[PDB]
This record gives structure tokens, sequence and C-alpha cells, in this order.
RNA sequence: UGUCGUCGCAAUGGUAAUUCAACUUAGUACGAGAGGAACCGUUGAUUCAGAUCAUUGGUAUUUGCGGCUGCCUGACAAGGCAAUGCCGCGGAGCUAUCAUCUGCCGGAUAACGGCUGAACGCCUCUAAGCCAGAAUCCGUGCCAGAAAGCGACGAUU
RNA sequence: GCCAAGCGCGACGUUGCUUCGGCUCUUCCUAUCAUACCGAAGCAGAAUUCGGUAAGCGU
RNA sequence: GGAAGUCGGCAAAAUGGGAAUUCCCACUGUCCCUAUCUACUAUCUA
């Protein structure tokens, strides 16, 4: 991770199935844990654009599935407010399969890339096609 | 070739853009990165302390050569005007209303010949030809459509994936009318465009780039003298 | 600082107001209010919605164009060098265009009423 | 990390106050005060 | 005390096997808990298949393989592999096995005794390959701009650009407009095509229809029906 | 406390902020190399606390507007209806870490490090004395205001 | 058992093998996991280990 | 978001469905995490 990340509305809690946006062959990502979650009583950990969470490949290749391993959310359904004041929401909850270092396992992505995710992860922005 | 680093990130190509007539660096971050570029290019070409779309990824968001520069449509008007004031008059600046805002990621262009995304729009290609005044080829690098990120292209040298075949390597070099090398940067970082920025007389690599890689890019680029 | 135009109402969208919506085709829809945003959500056609600018344009209720003062405004993708006198003249030009555009705004309504 | 009652932090806060930081504040008061 | 399928233990099993051959094999592969159920279910299933690998290597003709499996969506695929590689399938839950869990004991008796273990069966990618289903109900999406039913399958099977475009001539001539509207983002009208040029000059085509084709996604049920009636009229005109 | 009111005083009682990783200092100190600090300064984010409704979402008895179904006036229209018939939008209010703001300073110490210095002609952080020093302690600040604590002021049936 | 300052014991040493059970909740204790500060160690740095003050704040 | 709630799909919405109590699919304020509205209750008066 490079640079601090501004707080934005959470809309991807644990127990969520989400679309996998890269070309690595994975289709569905299942959220199991979220990094950087404090000790909040009876609170479901949640994810947002640019946040790295433990995801499991529900649908895709048998080989990369069975790896609870970090995924960066690139598109979020829930509306969130950018610090400029405008509100954004994407139709689909899209994530990218990434190693702990910060490099995407896949070679290319599909769909628009949230700018907050792009600035946080330079490798994702490098591999991004449309940063909106 | 010089080893530079933006904060703790070795992908200086992402956070900065380098051309043969100007230099682009991020805004509001560490002043050391801007000073590193200034020490090597301050007395040669202007260096612009700018951001695009309120982002620090201007290197991979903007595509351009020594004559002209392109920014995605999401670039703010205040950012667009700030670029024009900083950049000299002989450097054209143009907005691109493209489905893929990552112009730097999808187009790898030198001063004379440009390789663009296979899905780039016809209007975008026309604008590239008008402003960049370069021949536009619609192909792919190592089977990956992000030519601007997976290929580091300069006037006297080019770098691509190490996984490309020899015949693909030779075909690309012949099309690009430039010597080309299949290699890696930043100790295994195969995204050369993200980890390397090179003009026609100087190259800048990440701080994690190995000495062997540094020797290789210097040799192919013939910038030792 | 750009005052955008809503996709649906074609009205002025200012910072903070309304919502921005991005489509998989990277195409951006900006809505001036919740009413217009929901109307996009049910996918109603703006020209077929009675109160939209698009309806009032392509139904004879508004003018096809006005070249008031030979120019009103344009989407300029080529940045321009600053000049105090130029930035002065356009500001005077802008109010002159608005006044003349207001003048045609009145005669045309008289024409439609007649 | 230490809280706001950290003795070393309170020492450093004084060092900010004993320089132009509190100063800028004094004449800024003096301007509106002589108004 | 070694791995179940290690090369060394396999040598030891065959070392003790000698002239005899494996008759019955019991399997109690149990991955730990504490993760996604789907992960634990596939972890058990793969370990069952990868342990089923050593079975066919060591099993005699007509042998029996009793293995514990976790019920899942891949369970049906695992039974399929059991059916081809063994004569009879006896998937059952003993009374002692807890009913609240998915511990199912599959007894694969009557070993098929194949000439060689099929590479498709050996390779888990091929075995657990996701089998495509009939065409998605895209007509429902066409007829209902509403009903946001949380569509989550993938991205059009590795489709880089989701703004798919369909030629005007192709859309008119095709006999499946419902799936075209459901899948394609728009019906493109390129100026190069002579048929598309004819479509612009056609009196039936209107500016609203051109706008509808330009943005298919932002269109209601009535607008889609009008486009469907328009293409049929074009079809009636051509023949 | 003449009476009423205004403006204050403050005995005492409660208290509140917590933690993290990012920039710079750095690829320097240090290290054969592998690696790799910290202080000052800076930006964010968790947990919590106190508020707030500009924007966003939610809410619908605004029964506000429009649409639909059915019912009643012979007809047209006109209306009115239907335990709040059904649907869409919907201000205002409420509301949401589904939205946004704010979250403070002095000393005194413990461990510990010392200064001078006897006891004990030397020595010694200790005996008498004196510094440095913990998220600690007590204050400040914030909340209440003694309904048998109080002050100044205004006017006087 | 051997010693054994001493007052027949004999200390420290030395030899000999060997129904209950758990959710929430309120506070409180420190016999402290983390946070703050110190001490020691072949503690180069970094990451630690051990030992003190410490229940403010979390767990 | 979709059973993460609880010993548990109890109640709702879905229509509940499919396959062998389990699994898959769908669904929903059960839950994250509650918010708003209505009538009655509750309150005071004779």
């Amino acid at each position: 991770a490079s640079g601090t990340k501004y707080r934005m509305t959470l809309g991807l809690p644990v127990q969520a199935i989400m679309n996998c946006a890269d070309n690595s062959g994975a289709k569905n990502l299942y959220i199991v844990s979220v990094f950087g979650t404090g000790a909040r009583l009876n609170r479901l950990p949640a994810a947002s654009c640019g946040d790295m969470v433990l995801a499991t490949v529900k649908k895709g290749k048998p080989d990369l599935r069975k790896k609870i391993m970090p995924a960066i959310v690139v598109r979020q359904r829930k509306a969130w407010r950018r610090k400029d004041g405008v509100y954004l929401y994407f139709e689909d909850n899209a994530g990218v399969i990434v190693n702990p270092k910060g490099e995407m396992k896949g070679s290319a992505i599909t769909g628009p890339v949230a700018k907050e995710c792009a600035d946080l992860w330079p490798r994702i922005a490098s591999n991004a096609g449309t940063v909106v | 070739a010089l080893r530079a680093q933006f904060e703790n990130s070795n992908e200086i190509g992402v956070f900065s853009n380098l051309t043969n007539s100007y230099a682009l660096v991020a805004l509001g971050g560490s002043e050391n990165f801007y000073s590193v570029f200034e020490a090597e290019l301050g007395d040669v070409v202007p260096v612009v302390h700018t951001t695009i779309g309120g982002t620090r990824i201007i290197g991979r968001l903007t595509c351009g050569n020594r004559k002209g520069l392109l920014v995605p449509s999401s670039t703010t008007d205040n950012e667009l005007q700030h670029l024009r004031n900083s950049l000299p008059d002989p450097v054209k600046i143009q907005r691109v209303d493209e489905r893929l805002s990552a112009l730097g990621n999808i187009v790898a262009c030198n001063d004379y010949v440009a390789l663009v995304h296979p899905d780039i729009e016809r209007e975008t290609e026309e604008i590239i030809a008008d402003v960049l005044d370069v021949e536009v080829f619609r192909q792919t690098v190592a089977g990956n459509v992000l030519t601007g990120s997976y290929c580091a292209l300069s006037n006297q040298g080019a770098l691509v994936h190490p996984r490309t075949s020899i015949q693909e390597q030779d075909e690309l070099s012949s099309l690009l009318q430039v010597p080309l090398v299949a290699g890696t940067i930043n100790r295994g970082s195969d995204v050369i465009g993200a980890g390397l920025v090179v003009n026609d007389w100087c190259a800048f690599a990440g701080l994690d780039t190995t000495a062997t890689e540094l020797a290789v890019c210097e040799s192919i680029f013939k910038l030792q003298d | 600082m750009r005052v955008h135009t809503c996709y649906f109402c074609s009205g002025p969208v200012y910072p903070g107001h309304g919502i921005m919506f991005v489509r998989n085709d990277s195409k951006v829809f900006r809505f001036c209010r919740s009413k217009c945003h929901k109307n996009f959500k049910m996918k109603r056609n703006p020209r077929k919605v009675a109160w939209t600018k698009a309806y009032r344009k392509a139904h004879g209720k508004e003018m096809v164009y006005d070249t008031a003062l030979a120019v009103t405004a344009a989407r300029r993708n080529v940045p321009v060098r600053y000049d105090r006198n130029v930035i002065a003249t356009t500001l005077n030009a802008m109010k002159r265009v608005s006044q003349v555009h207001a003048k045609r705004e009145r005669l045309f309504y008289k024409k439609r009423l007649a | 990390t230490s809280g706001p009652r950290d003795n070393n932090r309170n020492k450093w806060a004084k060092k900010h106050l004993k320089k132009g930081k509190r100063a800028k504040n004094s004449n800024f008061s003096k301007f509106l005060k002589k108004k | 005390v070694e791995d179940i399928t290690s090369d060394k233990c396999r040598s030891q099993l065959r070392g003790y096997l000698k002239t005899w051959k494996a008759d019955v094999v019991l399997h109690d592969g149990a991955p730990n808990v504490g993760s996604a159920w789907l992960q634990d279910a596939y972890g058990q299933a793969q370990l069952v298949l990868m342990s089923m690998k050593l079975a066919c290597e060591f099993l005699v003709a007509g042998g029996t393989f009793v293995t514990k499996v976790f019920r899942s969506r891949d369970y049906n695929n695992l039974l399929w592999v059991f059916k081809q590689l063994f004569n009879k399938v006896e998937a059952t839950k003993p009374p002692s096995s807890r009913n609240v869990s998915a511990e199912i004991f599959v007894v694969c008796r009557g070993y098929k005794a194949p000439k060689k273990l099929d590479p498709r069966f050996t390779d888990p990618r091929t075995v657990f390959e996701e089998v495509q289903e009939p065409v998605t109900n895209v007509d429902a999406k066409v007829f209902h701009p509403e009903k946001r039913k949380r569509s989550r399958e993938g991205y059009a099977d590795d489709d880089y650009t989701l703004h798919k475009t369909v030629l005007a001539s192709e859309f008119v001539t095709a006999n499946d407009p419902i799936q075209i509207l459901g899948t394609s983002a728009e019906i493109v009208f390129p100026k190069d095509d002579e048929e598309c040029q004819r479509l612009y000059n056609l009196d039936v085509t209107t500016e609203e229809i051109l706008l509808c084709c330009s943005d298919l996604q932002v269109l209601g049920k009535k607008e889609f029906r009008d486009i469907l009636r328009w293409r049929l009229k074009i079809r009636d005109e051509m023949g």
C-alpha cells in the first residue's frame, strides 16, 4: 500500500459474493475476512473500493480456488461520497485478485476502475484500462 | 540510467511521465522525487508539478510524446489549464474522450511511432495522429492489450515482456523501426512501462531495479556516451 | 470547477448536488436530483418525459439553436493561454450573449403564443 | 502512541508556542484589535 | 505416519502389497474448520479426488473405496467421476455420522479396473471444470428494466470490453432479438456498412429508434418492444 | 435573603479520549553483506465521545401531485368515492460511521538516570537537600451548579 | 545418607535414582496481553527475550 | 450485503424451488444497524 486512504462508505461486508474483474480466470470472489478491522463488538467487517480483503474464488479455475488470499475491491455497489462532494456508485461489486505485495495475479482487468483504488495501488493502476 | 523512487514506490512510471521535451511529476507528495527529476532534466526540459483527475497516477493516466500530450476526459478543467501554463507553447495539450481513460496504460508511444490499444476508438486514433503526429499501429504486446504498460518504448530502444517469442520480438521491432529487448525491471516486475520511464537521452528506473537490468537498459538505449 | 449538465433534466448540476453514475461503458451519467436519478433508473426516455429539456427541445417548445453574438459557449478541449484583456472581454461577452439570448427567449414565446 | 497528556509532547507543544506560531497569533489579534 | 499420497508412502504401500492387491480402501480426509464453507467443502473434495488417485493406482479389479465427502455443488461432479471409475455407487450417511453436518460416506464398489488412469480424471482442472448451463434468461432482462436481482456470475467469460456492439444488419437478420438485446450493450450502426446506410435512409427507422439503438441499456420495456416491432417491420420489408 | 428581574461568582460532584500506519528524517545511523532505525515535523484511518441535517440515501397521513383498477349518479362530461384500493414521485420533519463536523493544556511523581553531600577525614542518587523522568497522579479545560452558598445592578405597588 | 553455624537434634549445602456451563451485562482487583516509560543480556541495526513502574485505555 | 443472527431460515418476503437431515439456487430488517410512518395502547381531564 502506498499513501493514506480516505474513509469512504462501506458496502461490501463479510459473507458477500462479488464479481472478479481480472483475466486470471476467477469469476466469483467470496469475502471471508477484512484486513485492518478493529475490535468492534457485534460488527460485521466490511469492504470498500481499494480495500484489501481475504477472498476465496467461488467460481473459476480449480487450481487458484481453495486459496483464502487477499483481493482488492475495484468497484462498489453502495453509493459513496468522494471528498470533492460528489456521490458515486457502480452497478457491480468488482474485485481483483492480488498478492500481499500489491501485484495483481492476473494480467488485465475488465470494467471501470475506481480512482481511489487506482491511487492506493500503483500496480492496479498500471494494470488498469479505464480509471473512472 | 538513474535509480529513482517515489516515496516507497519503485514504479516511478506510474507516478510520473517522461517525454523528450518535458517531464511530468505528481503533486503534493514528497519533494525529493520532483528534485530527482529536476537534477537530471531541470536545465533541459520543463518539469510540471501537476496531478491529473486529482490523482498521483498521471504517469499511467497520461500518454504523449515530446510534441504533444493527451489526458483523459476525466481531467479537471483547472488541471487542464494548469498544464498549459506550465508546459511550453510548442507542446500541444489535448483532451481525449475515450472509453479507456488510462491512456498511458493503453498506448505506448515514442516521438515518431505509436502502438495503441486494440480496442482504442477511431476518434481517439485520429486525435492521436493529429496531435502526436505519429503513425498509429493497433496491435498487442505479448498478447496483452495494455501496450502502454507492458512495453517501454523510446526512440532508440524498446522493452517488452520476457515471455514474448523471438519472432514476435522481431516483428514488433521491425514495425516499431527500433531495437527492442524482451526483459524485466525492478527485480522481476514484468510491467516495464510502470517501472521504467525513458526519454531519448536519459532513462529512469525504480530503486529496486537490479544492476544487471540497469546495465541492460543502458546498453540497448546507447545512453552511456 | 465545472457546472455539468444533468443527463435527464439537462439542467445545471453544481458540486455536491445530485449524483454521479458510471456505466460499464465508462460513460458517466450525472443527475441533478433524486427525481431525475430514479427516472434514469426506471429508464424513462427524457424526450418522452414532459418536463425534461430534451422533450422541450424536440417538440418545438424550445429553439433549435441561438448563435447570439455569433457565439455563446463551447466545449474547448484545447487549453488557452491566459490574458487579462481576453478574460475581461469574454466576461463582457458572456453577459451580452445572455441578454440577447434572453431577448430571443421572449420573442419566440410570443411566436408560440401567437 | 502516547496521548495528549504526554509530558514530552507537552514540551514540544511549548516549543511550537515559544516560536512564531504563537507569534503569528499575537499580531493577528493586534490587527483586529487596533481596528 | 506420512502423507496419504506421498511418493514414499506409495512405495511403502506397494512394498507391503506385493502379490496381493488393494481390495478395500477407507478414507477419512478431514480439513480443519475456520474458513469459508465452500473452501472447506472443496478442500475435502479435492483431497478425496487426490486420494482417489492413489486408489486406482493400487486397487484391484472389483475393489471398494469408502471415502468421506462434504456435500457441495462439486459433489455431483465427484459422483460422476465415481460412476465412471467404479461400477456401483453407495453414497450414504451412517446413523453415527452427525446429520447436521455434510459428512457423506460414498462407497465406490466394483472397481472398473481401467487400462490406464484417464488424464482428464487425474487433472482436477478438467474434473472440476465448471460446466456451462443453458442460455441465461436474457429475455427477462429485456422485458424487465427493473428487478435488480444481484447478477453475479462473472464478466461475460473473459470479455475485456463490456460495451459489446451488434451490427444493424446482423440484428435485423438474426432470429434471436431477445438474446441480442439482453447481451449486447447497444446495436451499433457503423457508417461503413451499406446495409446500415440503407437502415438510416429507411422511412420506418426514426430518430427515436436510432437513439434507442445508440443506448440500448437506458431503455424501458415499451421502448424495447418498439425496437422489436421495428426490426420485424424491416424484416417484412426485406422479404 | 424587603419584592421581582437581569448579569455573574463557584463550594462541591462528574470527566475523555484510544490505537494504528503512511510521508519526511532513509535506503542515512548501523551492517562483509543480507538488510535496515529513531527523534522533530506532517497526513490519514480505527474504537469511542459530543453534536449537526448543506449534500446523499431511507421514510410517506403533505393522504401533496399524477397514473391505474373498481364503484355511484340514465348518458356525455362532470365529479365524488373505495378498512389509507393499487402504482410512481414527493417536500417538511426525523434520520443514517448509509451523511457531515469537533474531540484541549500545566505542573507532581513511580520505575529509573543523576547532582551536591554527610553518616563513615575515602566513597555514596539520600540521610538533610536538588534535577531529569510513565499512557500514572492532581489540576486546567468541558458538564452540573449548593434547589437552606454568594455578589453587582435595575426599578419599586 | 554425608557433612552440618549451633542448640540428641541440627539450618544452608551435598550424595543417592525418581444438576454444571456459558451468553449478555455492570462495575471493581492487578497477580499487565497491548499501548507509555525504564533496566539487563553478544542488545550491530531490525525483530526480540527477560525484568521493573503502571489498571489511564483497550483486549 | 444476504442467514454473517440464534442451539436453528423461528417469523416474514420469495414461489420458496431443485437435487440427494444435507447441499445448491432464489428470497428477505434474522443480522450488520437500525431508521421512518400509522392506528391502538399508554398519559391527563369530567
